[PDB]
């Protein structure tokens, strides 16, 4: 279960996502076509 | 692929591999078919031969 873990703005939270395009999924971070996980995503204005 | 995505081009692709995996079923069970007339008339030339 290998757990990953950042932060990204809210418009790119739909990039986090298998086979996706964008400044985010091309370069930062890309999930394969091949994905059995399950992405999380809150907000967290109020901390960061 | 030169105008979609992988995890896209994948559906895609595979439609088009079992549409012409059927036309080669086709195909063959039609020449089985057939083959099996042809060799019953060279039966029928061997025994009349």
């Amino acid at each position: 279960v290998y757990a990953d873990s950042f932060v990204i703005r809210g418009n790119e939270v739909s990039q986090i996502a298998p086979g996706q395009t964008g400044n985010i999924a091309d370069y930062n971070y890309k999930l394969p076509d091949d994905f059995t996980g399950c992405v999380i995503a809150w907000n967290s204005n109020k901390l960061d | 692929l030169s105008r979609l995505d992988p995890p896209e081009a994948e559906v895609q692709i595979d439609r088009l591999i079992t549409g012409r995996l059927q036309s080669l079923q086709t195909y063959v069970t039609q020449q089985l078919i057939r083959a099996a007339e042809i060799r019953a008339s060279a039966n029928l030339a061997a025994t009349k031969m």
